[PDB]
């Protein structure tokens, strides 16, 4: 099922750029595919993997890469699929968030990593656009996600609206296997602003 | 000419909440359209639609093993000062005010794998000398029969029963306005599984949202924490 | 929201408020 | 499954009559509960002499045990205009202060700010300097006097100044090029502005600001923390209150 | 050439897409801006006795770092309205003065001067004397008194009083037929009247005196001068702010 | 029949901007029709509907010689703060106020001699880690291609780009609203001259104007001199 | 410019500017 | 019962009293 | 006779003075 | 002449001046 975060993706050009826009089409912001982390049972509920979009991956991200690499402002949105690889015999349950200006991270800025959150956060994260990810009834979660911030764009290398956030809330129980979770990564409705040197 | 006047004796006070605006000094000021999405206006409207996971001994969750009949499960008092509520966003959010009014929707998630099933017996006791101890004593009251293997989340909604309007938000030593009863939910059957060996426990995640009756009133000032 | 008085108005709404494009 | 009552079949639930209104949600209103004055903050007044430093109006990264602190942040975004109440509550003797006007300044998001006393008084022999910045002009300057007053105070409204169409309460990346722990949950001018309390007072007493939100907008909603610790598993807090059981 | 972009060609510039507007160009207003009060001058009291002058309201050639003084010389001729608010600030012991009046006169352009102490006020042996000119009558005597007053001040309206259709703020001429250096940048009348401070205080403290221009109008812009130095080539001039890096 | 009034606390005291005027006190005055040319109600019109010459160097004109190529002429970073922008209207105007928004348009008036020709290459550089040192590496960016001897004088507008809707008109150690990045001149080509001897060098005169939709808001008080 | 009360009006046009011709 | 003033709604009926439902 | 003000019924006829029957 | 307030007649005109006959 597909989870729109506050509304659906807009096309239009920032209102504070009088510079040329270029609208990335679906071939040139491609789509990307990583795999997050595995789950294992010894991790415990409030465990969550931050997953900052992109920036830490921005460097895998190739041909969206490149565009955006030179370019100095990016207004887009992202199409995201974290699904994860269990069998009928495992038990256990994440909630997979789309957090707007997440923050904790102790300055790991825009880094993807692993903390714990703390309790009233993974009790509350559910206020956030997200979808619950049980492991006996489902297997992936779909969440579609629009340009969000202080002002009409940004500059990804200082800024990451958006973080998705898998945090565990039922412990992984039943075959000793680890559960590898998985994500694919979409920009969407990217426009890109003013043109970098060239780099010598 | 001069328009004879009667000084209030209340004149030259503060009063804080005054319903009007002091005297601006920096006009004509236009501000940027805002547009950016998820703008909310009511804090009661993220509080029905949105869910929280209950403190069940600090975990969100409670265990069902192979081993469990009679004894309640889970058991909170109904207020909002209990402490099975604790870390949601309809409890903390009605720490702003001194009343509330309405019913409270809980829905229980079974996390337990495929190959695992059980049936839970989940009832609503209003007020009274102590709580049952045991499910044949609870299930004289509102309840309903949850199989999971049917449904792996089931909805249930502790309803509001008093005859005051409202009740308080902050509790205290039991009084008529304090208190609804208790929300119990008991094992029917104990977890059964295709491998006792491998699974032999299942956890349901229990969560909170507020009932489409529910509103809360009066806003209060923070008190000394405790 | 809050303002109930007959005289909220004594200054003209682009005085005493900023104003959305 | 079955739905509605008294059958008890598995998936049934029994009849539940929902409750008539009473209250309307009024309370609840985000820009209702914004729109009165909370004590936050209290402050040193400055010499009328020297090189002081402006006071930033800036209530949103809170930790103080208050209703207006958590409430800030419970949005990812906001908006709202201002108003103020400064009142000066003295910590000698009253008798002190013989005339004691205090100067107020106020500054839009991104004024500039250093000044020294520069604008001379004079009368019979003795003079007084006030700042460079506290003179009445391009913003707004306020002048009250301590001494007789019959409230110690001043007050005033302030538009939304920020070049930012809504201010993060919340940031996920830094306000400066450079990017040190500092500028990290950032961004520049995400405030209402800055003021300047300053008098021959000063020592002798201290102010207490109070903001007043009208016209707020909150975007996002955030998790919004508990308050109080938590009790035993299966009680219930309980609280000294109006009710209570005498 | 070949005007708009990506081809690059020789005399070919790129696409500009043009800002929507916002603020509408509202805080550039000359009326608007000059509409305030602002702290031009400070000025001394005369005693009730003696042969006082008045002091002529021409805040034309000011050099004052502030920012009425640039801005009325952007022009080349103004036209605009005044209104007053003065303030005085004991610069000695608040309790020196018991009652201390204070009498002001304004005189519009063009008013005969001369005045020494002339009205005697009579009773119980001791008597008191006010000028020939702070009696009220023809032209406005405003009379405040300082002495548990809330606000030491008193405050009003007043037209363009000139003869001239518009106030030269700069002049190529004379404004006498004997060519002195004096009556050069000059003029006769290019101002908004004179005032007379005048009170028993006198020493014990100055005055403070705030000009608001309303209904200004401005005539032929003039080049605006810097206001600070010029930073090194190629560099940017770094201010203290609001904003600034923490 | 007197009228109950209750007296705010912020009463006796004074508020420099208030929305309001004070009480007359010399009453109807005619004053002269003031016909008089030239009158201008907004400071922002003749900032736009004229020029003034920047400061480079403390001359009002960069030069190209016969010897040039790579390194920039001109170089100056977008901010009014700019030192090159010091003498201008444009600047000067702005240190009333603390915000600004828009374009700058810069037009270059080439004044050497009929018999003398160069080529410019004038780029925008956005924000980024170090400003370019040659031409090749700028001309990546947004520029344009000035031949003199096609037309003698040429206009290049500055963008506003940022994802802020104003930018702050005192900058300082760099902000994300502080600076907008670099405006540069190359030289393409060197000044050639029918005769080097005679002319060697010719100069480029600079001269900005507030673009179209430039603006300027929050008046402000003067600080300290620098 | 400047002059948001509805009170601004409390004296008339002729008393409390100058009139133009 | 006892509330003769022309002022006496200077302030909204909603924000001078209680309302009933 | 003497009461000359506009706001001589600043309260009610009934609140002000007595009514005769 | 020297009368520009809209309340110089907050006391009727028979109460503030004197009437010709």
């Amino acid at each position: 099922g597909t989870t729109y975060c506050y509304s659906k993706p807009d096309g239009r050009p920032p209102s504070t750029v009088s510079d040329p826009v270029t609208r990335l089409g679906p071939t040139l912001s491609r789509h990307y595919t990583f795999k997050v982390g595995e789950w294992p049972h010894s991790q415990s509920h409030g465990h969550a993997w931050i997953c900052p979009l992109p920036s830490d991956k921005l460097k895998k991200m190739g041909s969206f890469h490149e565009v955006v690499k030179a370019h100095h402002l990016v207004k887009n949105g992202w199409d995201v699929v974290v699904q994860v690889n269990a069998s009928f015999a495992h038990s256990g349950a994440l909630c997979v968030a789309a957090v707007p200006e997440y923050e904790h991270t102790h300055e790991k800025a825009l880094k993807w990593s692993e903390l714990e959150e703390p309790a009233y956060t993974y009790q509350q994260l559910s206020v956030f656009p997200h979808q619950l990810l049980n492991l006996r009834t489902n297997s992936s979660v779909h969440l579609v996600m629009p340009y969000i911030g202080p002002g009409p764009t940004t500059n990804l290398t200082l800024h990451n609206p958006w973080t998705i956030v898998i945090l565990i809330l039922s412990e992984l129980t039943g075959p000793g296997q680890t559960v590898p979770v998985t994500m694919s990564v979409a920009p969407i409705d990217a426009m890109v602003n003013g043109p970098l040197p060239n780099p010598e | 000419a001069p328009i004879r006047v009667v000084s209030v004796p209340e004149s030259d006070s503060f009063m804080s909440s005054v319903p009007d605006n002091s005297t601006p000094l920096y006009p004509k000021v236009v501000v940027p359209p805002r547009q950016v999405p998820g703008r909310f206006t009511n804090f009661i409207d993220v509080a029905k639609q949105t869910y929280s996971f209950c403190s069940i001994s600090g975990k969100p969750y409670f265990e069902v093993t192979n081993t469990s009949g009679d004894e309640p499960l889970f058991q909170m008092d109904v207020s909002l000062s209990a402490a099975e509520l604790h870390g949601t966003y309809v409890a903390s959010l009605s720490s702003f005010f001194a009343q509330y009014r309405g019913s409270l929707n809980f829905n229980f998630i079974f996390t337990g794998a495929a190959a695992t099933k059980a049936k839970f017996l989940v009832a609503f006791v209003p007020p009274h000398s102590a709580a049952p101890k045991t499910r044949d004593e609870a299930m004289a009251c509102i309840h309903a029969v949850w199989d999971v293997g049917l449904n792996s989340a089931f909805s249930f909604n502790v309803p509001y029963s008093s005859p005051a309007d409202f009740m308080a938000v902050y509790s205290a030593e039991a009084t008529v306005v304090n208190v609804s009863g208790w929300l119990q939910v008991y094992a029917l059957t104990a977890l059964t599984s295709t491998d006792i060996a491998v699974n032999s426990k299942g956890r349901v995640l229990v969560a909170v949202s507020a009932g489409p009756d529910f509103s809360l009133r009066h806003p209060v000032d923070l008190p000394d924490k405790q | 929201g809050n303002s109930g008085s007959i005289v909220q108005n004594f200054y003209m709404q682009q005085y005493q408020n900023s104003i959305d494009a | 499954v079955t739905n509605v009552g008294e059958d008890g079949e598995p998936g049934e639930t029994e009849p539940r009559h929902a409750l008539s209104p009473v209250d309307m949600h009024v309370h609840t209103d985000v820009s209702f509960l914004l729109d009165r004055f909370f004590d936050v903050e209290t402050l040193e007044l400055s010499n009328l002499t020297g090189s002081p430093a402006t006071h930033v109006l800036d209530p949103f990264g809170s930790t103080a045990q208050l209703a207006w602190a958590r409430l800030l942040n419970t949005c990812t975004y906001f908006f709202s205009d201002l108003e103020l109440s400064i009142q000066f509550k003295f910590t000698t003797t009253p008798s002190s202060v013989g005339e004691g006007f205090v100067w107020v300044k106020w500054f839009p998001v991104g004024a500039p700010t250093k000044t020294t006393d520069a604008w001379q008084l004079e009368g019979g022999g003795n003079s007084v300097r006030i700042q460079q910045l506290a003179v009445a002009g391009m913003s707004p300057t306020v002048v009250f006097k301590i001494a007789g007053s019959r409230s110690q105070a001043c007050g005033f409204s302030v538009p939304y100044t920020s070049m930012w169409r809504v201010v993060p309460v919340f940031y996920n990346g830094w306000g400066a090029p450079t990017k040190e722990k500092a500028t990290y949950n950032w961004l520049p001018g995400a405030h209402f502005g800055s003021i300047l309390l300053t008098s021959d007072a000063h020592d002798k007493g201290g102010c207490y600001l109070r903001y007043r939100f009208p016209r707020a907008n909150m975007y996002c909603p955030r998790p919004i923390p508990p308050a109080f610790t938590r009790p035993a598993d299966k009680t219930r807090h309980k609280f000294p209150t109006n009710i209570n059981k005498q």
